[PDB]
DNA sequence: TCGCCCCCCTTCGGTGCTTTGCACCGAAGGGGGGC
């Protein structure tokens, strides 16, 4: 096969990203994986003359307990030239967000059969560590399309076609999606008839080179106020807060007629009873919140970015959205493991599935904005990860000045 | 000898040429020392004459070796360094003897002159171009470059390593039953066969090094306990540090005192109990390393604290992998932490400190995290897991800890042990408001360009209070606007503020802080028995709000 | 008058925030240690 020639974006360097400690056990997968590789010819081994690095770690799911090689390669896509710019990005189905079930797939090493451009590959170097660094790093190079890089599914994309379209037409109401390593695979049938065909699909597959999402029960959770016959100044304080922050949201949301009930120098705790013209505003301004906002559309040409907010008690608030208080969808996870302790497992856990409802829905990751300190974070996200992509994230300390989402 | 070994490809960055740097001045002691290696490497093919189209050169000179009686020779590459590409270095990290596995027969060898063994890429050597001077007035020097891997320059380390990694790498696959710790040119070789077997062993490695160019010289050969490894002595069933000597002096300068530290840094490894804390402070704000500072009272006790510490003999032990590790934190004082990691009890594998301040505004709940999370991440390095804990924290304070902080938190497996002090919740503030306390609407107003500044309360029972601010900030008056509602109230108090910064502070729970504003605060948050602190928006004409204010205009 | 690696403690300067200082963070200065 020829190579496809691949270019870093104009002034950008490749990744040079240092590795990190691994346990034992991914330390001794990962060389068995790679020295499979390497005698495959998939990759190589190098020296240090190459000045790059991105970090690389594994992940073995109970969905299957064999040990996956996972690559980091976020700065290597984000440094590498677009394929939307050259004509050879994927398109996004909208049909896919609405089939019954969209169960997904890792065709990642279909990829392993094309070489990449050989001039591009130096970019692709990851350093296996040394435990008690016993020996120095060992270093490899890919020499095919790698898994995790967002340049194989656009090098890759022609072939996939051709290896899908018997299956497309055989089955032309089945709407299949591939992001990253993965392939997105949905449609109206039966569990047992859904599996079916994912079935067919992975022979087929397997021809030439885990769990089952339901996309209807995407509950959207709106901002809902409290209830209740008696209301303290407190209540009321908080409610005229929370509504002056919704109305950098919504439209037309009053608290004039709720500000002044606290007029004087009240004690927090005394009762103070409603007007008329106050229970005209609340439950007027109530339903503004129930069905959602008007005005607010995706746009393909800026980045996602997704929210979230530690509630207790194993729940988690999320809102995604691309300019400020323009939310395209607000959510609220939920967790119920049988450890019933974990606060670090259950954001990991609440990254992957809002991460993946926005792969479904709209294509691509968002960037996350985690409730959590970095070296927490770090310490321990990749014990839970699942996912062979990985999205972007920053880390916040934003204190929950309204908790308008619970 | 030279290795048969490929060499490895190197380039300049582009659009750069090599050095030009003419020589400087050295001694009679430096001349014969370099002259009689450099006529020496000559012979052996290490460096070759050049003259003068090579248009580069760098300066030379040497340096004394712990051998004493040898020299070793260094040449200033500092330029070329900056023109040469970069380089992924392949040494991750240091190896620890707590780490090691008991062996029944153990064999520590070093490479001799290693670099000069592992030739350099042969378009690259015109860069290495230097000059011997020869006590300088006597002659023009003549001109030499590297056919090696010259000490000095930035890609040398590595492509050494990377070197020694090919040669060993048949050795290791053929014997896995035997470890090889290897670290640049020093080889820490153990086994379980007997020293009859265990010995053929190592000859058959001395023998494969040769053949690939490595001498391993009689003088470096270590073969019988102790064994000098990487600063410490390995015994069969122990192992400890080579003596760590303290600079004592009646004056000290600030240069002392960084010297003071570092040695008692490395020293915490295997002492338990080491505080930096007093020391590391008389190095603030000081604005020279010949500034002679004077001991605090606080520095000179923990000092003393030290030397008391390092005076008692210590060792740590060898891993035993059929057993857990187990990681037991004290807390120490002032934000410090002291760690021993062990197997069984009273025998540390090692020990260490965490004592450093994160951010502005913390509590000991955080730091007790963050020294766990440093103890698992040393763990995942030296022995590839984490270990179980013991925390002197109760369940029911990290319980209420991690309900009533908004960031997600964890700690792994731990139990608890009651080693006091105990690491405590210091205050806790309420959830819902206090029925009988009092109500303080408190504001505080800053104007940016004056610098000047009011803080002040209303109150539903009918206190009013402002104070003038000099030299203030919008965000000092609105805590100190807090400070003076916490100065006023009684035990239990309800608090409603309009600065989500004041508010993000405060509900974090800190119980230390660098501003001693906040500290303020927090010193009167642990004297109240109940505080409620609610926001609302500013300038919204709410009730209480609008009036204080209405009231620091 | 040199090189590479890890660690700790302090300082400094860049970044984003519905900011006007503040908190966070990575880099660089110093020290320890290894070869
Ligand atoms: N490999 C290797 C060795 C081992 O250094 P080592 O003490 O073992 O001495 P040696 O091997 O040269 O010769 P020997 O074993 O005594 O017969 C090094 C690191 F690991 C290098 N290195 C040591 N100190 C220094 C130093 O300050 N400046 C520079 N620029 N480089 C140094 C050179 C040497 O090559």
């Amino acid at each position: 096969i020829e190579t496809v020639p691949v270019k870093l974006k104009p002034g950008m360097d490749g990744p040079k990203v240092k590795q990190w400690p691994l346990t034992e056990e991914k330390i001794k997968a990962l060389v068995e994986i790679c020295t499979e590789m390497e005698k495959e010819g998939k990759i190589s081994k190098i020296g240090p003359e190459n000045p790059y690095n991105t970090p690389v770690f594994a992940i073995k799911k109970k969905d299957s307990t064999k040990w996956r090689k996972l690559v980091d390669f976020r700065e290597l896509n984000k440094r590498t030239q677009d394929f939307w710019e050259v004509q050879l990005g994927i398109p996004h189905p909208a049909g896919l967000k609405q089939k019954k079930s969209v169960t997904v797939l890792d065709v990642g090493d279909a990829y392993f059969s094309v070489p990449l451009d050989k001039d591009f590959r130096k970019y692709t170097a990851f350093t296996i560590p040394s435990i008690n660094n016993e020996t120095p790093g060992i270093r490899y190079q890919y020499n095919v399309l790698p898994q995790g890089w967002k340049g194989s599914p656009a090098i890759f994309q022609s072939s996939m076609t051709k290896i899908l379209e018997p299956f497309r037409k055989q089955n032309p109401d089945i709407v299949i999606y591939q992001y990253m390593d993965d392939l997105y695979v949905g449609s109206d049938l039966e569990i047992g008839q859904h599996r079916t065909k994912i079935e067919e699909l992975r022979q087929h597959l397997l021809r030439w080179g885990g769990y089952e999402l339901h996309p209807d029960k995407w509950t959207v959770q709106p901002i809902v106020l409290p209830e209740k016959d008696s209301w303290t100044v407190n209540d009321i304080q908080k409610l005229v807060g929370k509504l002056n922050w919704a109305s950098q949201i919504y439209a037309g949301i009053k608290v004039r007629q709720l500000s002044k009930l606290l007029r004087g120098t009240k004690a927090l705790t005394e009762v103070v009873p409603l007007t008329e013209e106050a229970e005209l505003e609340l439950a007027e301004n109530r339903e503004i919140l129930k069905e959602p906002v008007h005005g607010v559309y995706y746009d393909p040409s800026k980045d996602l970015i997704a929210e979230i907010q530690k509630q207790g008690q194993g729940q988690w608030t999320y809102q995604i959205y691309q300019e400020p208080f323009k939310n395209l969808k607000t959510g609220k996870y939920a967790r119920m493991k049988g450890a019933h302790t974990n606060d670090v497992k259950q954001l990991t856990e609440a990254v992957q599935k809002i991460a993946t409802e926005s792969i479904v829905i709209w294509g691509k990751t968002p960037k996350f904005k985690l409730p959590i300190q970095k070296e927490t974070w770090e310490a321990w996200w990749t014990e839970y990860w699942q996912a062979t992509w990985i999205p972007e994230w920053e880390f916040v300390n934003t204190p929950p000045l309204v908790k308008l989402w619970y | 000898p030279i290795s048969p070994i490929e060499t490895v490809p190197v380039k300049l960055k582009p659009g750069m040429d090599g050095p030009k740097v003419k020589q400087w001045p050295l001694t009679e002691e430096k001349i014969k020392a370099l002259v009689e290696i450099c006529t020496e490497m000559e012979k052996e093919g290490k460096i070759s004459k050049i003259g003068p189209e090579n248009p580069y050169n760098t300066p030379v000179f040497a340096i004394k070796k712990k051998d004493s009686t040898k020299w070793r020779k260094v040449v200033d590459f500092r330029e070329l360094n900056k023109r040469t590409q970069d380089f992924w270095e392949v040494q991750l990290g240091i190896p620890h003897p707590a780490g090691l596995k008991q062996k029944k027969s153990v064999t520590v060898l070093d490479v001799g002159d290693a670099f000069y063994s592992v030739p350099l890429d042969k378009d690259f050597r015109k860069y290495t171009a230097f000059t011997i001077p020869s006590i300088n007035n006597e002659t023009p020097g003549i001109r030499y470059q590297y056919n090696v891997l010259p000490m000095g320059w930035k890609g040398s380390p590595a492509i050494f390593q990377s070197s020694m990694t090919k040669i060993l790498e048949p050795f290791r696959k053929q014997n896995p039953d035997i470890v090889i710790y290897q670290y640049m040119d020093d080889l820490y070789v153990g086994s379980d066969l007997e020293i009859g077997q265990h010995r053929t062993k190592i000859e058959e490695l001395r023998q494969h090094l040769l053949r690939w160019g490595f001498t391993t010289p009689d003088k470096k050969h270590q073969k019988e306990p102790p064994f000098l490894w990487m600063g410490y002595e390995l015994h069969p069933d122990k192992w400890t540090v080579q003596p760590i000597v303290l600079p004592e002096k009646d004056s000290w300068t600030v240069n002392d005192i960084q010297k003071l530290v570092g040695k008692l840094n490395w020293a915490s490894q295997i002492y338990a109990g080491i505080k930096v804390r007093q020391l590391s402070k008389l190095l603030r704000g000081t604005k020279a390393l010949t500034e002679v500072v004077p001991l605090t009272e606080e520095a000179e006790l923990e000092l003393a604290e030290n030397r008391e510490i390092l005076k008692e003999p210590v060792h740590g032990v060898y891993y035993d992998p059929s057993k857990d590790l187990i990681a037991e934190i004290q807390k120490q004082g002032q934000g410090q932490w002291t760690y021993q990691i062990y197997q069984e009890p009273f025998k540390n594998l090692k020990t260490g400190k965490y004592a450093r301040m994160k951010g502005a505004h913390t509590n000991d709940v955080k730091q007790l995290t963050e020294a766990v999370q440093k103890i698992a991440t040393e763990s995942i390095v030296i022995w590839g897991k984490t270990p179980k804990f013991k925390l002197p924290i109760q369940k029911e304070t990290w319980e209420a800890w991690w309900t009533e902080y908004w960031q997600a938190t964890w700690i792994p497996e731990w139990e608890f042990v009651n080693t006091p002090p105990l690491v405590k919740l210091w205050y806790q503030l309420e959830k819902e408001p206090i029925i009988g306390a009092e109500t303080f609407y408190v504001d505080g107003a800053a104007n940016r360009e004056t610098k000047l500044g009011k803080a002040g309360y209303v109150t539903d029972r009918g206190r009013q209070k402002v104070v003038p601010l000099t030299d203030t900030t919008n965000q000092k008056t609105e805590l100190q606007a807090i400070h003076l509602a916490l100065q006023d109230s009684g035990l239990e108090v309800n608090i409603v503020t309009d600065s989500q910064y004041a508010l993000g502070i405060i509900q974090a729970q800190p119980d230390k802080s660098e501003s001693e504003l906040v500290s303020q605060i927090i010193e009167q948050l642990i004297k109240k028995e109940k505080v409620y602190l609610a926001w609302v928006p500013a300038h919204k004409g709410i009730g209480g709000n609008e009036q204080v204010d209405k009231l620091v205009s």
